[PDB]
């Protein structure tokens, strides 16, 4: 999660992505948007002789 | 009498965000320049 910058109007609570995947929310305690981002992650490749 | 809606009618029509993005949508809209 992080603070983020998009206005969401007052009936909007959540932003889709492409893959209709919610990468922007708003928190319902507290009226703001949080940017949404998936953890990291990659291959774990071996080099060997 | 009658009269031309260009492009009138229009709104937001879910409750999502989007942003640089052209979305379709097939909801009840009022026709270009009906």
């Amino acid at each position: 999660l992080t603070e983020s910058n998009k206005k969401f109007l007052p009936f909007q609570q959540f932003g889709r992505d492409i893959a209709d995947t919610t990468d922007a929310v708003r928190d319902p305690q507290t009226l703001e948007i949080l940017d949404i981002t998936p953890c990291s992650f990659g291959g774990v490749s071996v080099i060997t002789p | 009498a009658y009269t031309n809606s260009f492009t009138r009618g229009v709104y937001y029509p879910d409750k999502v965000f989007r942003s640089s993005v052209l979305h379709s949508t097939q909801d009840l809209f009022l026709p270009f320049f009906s």
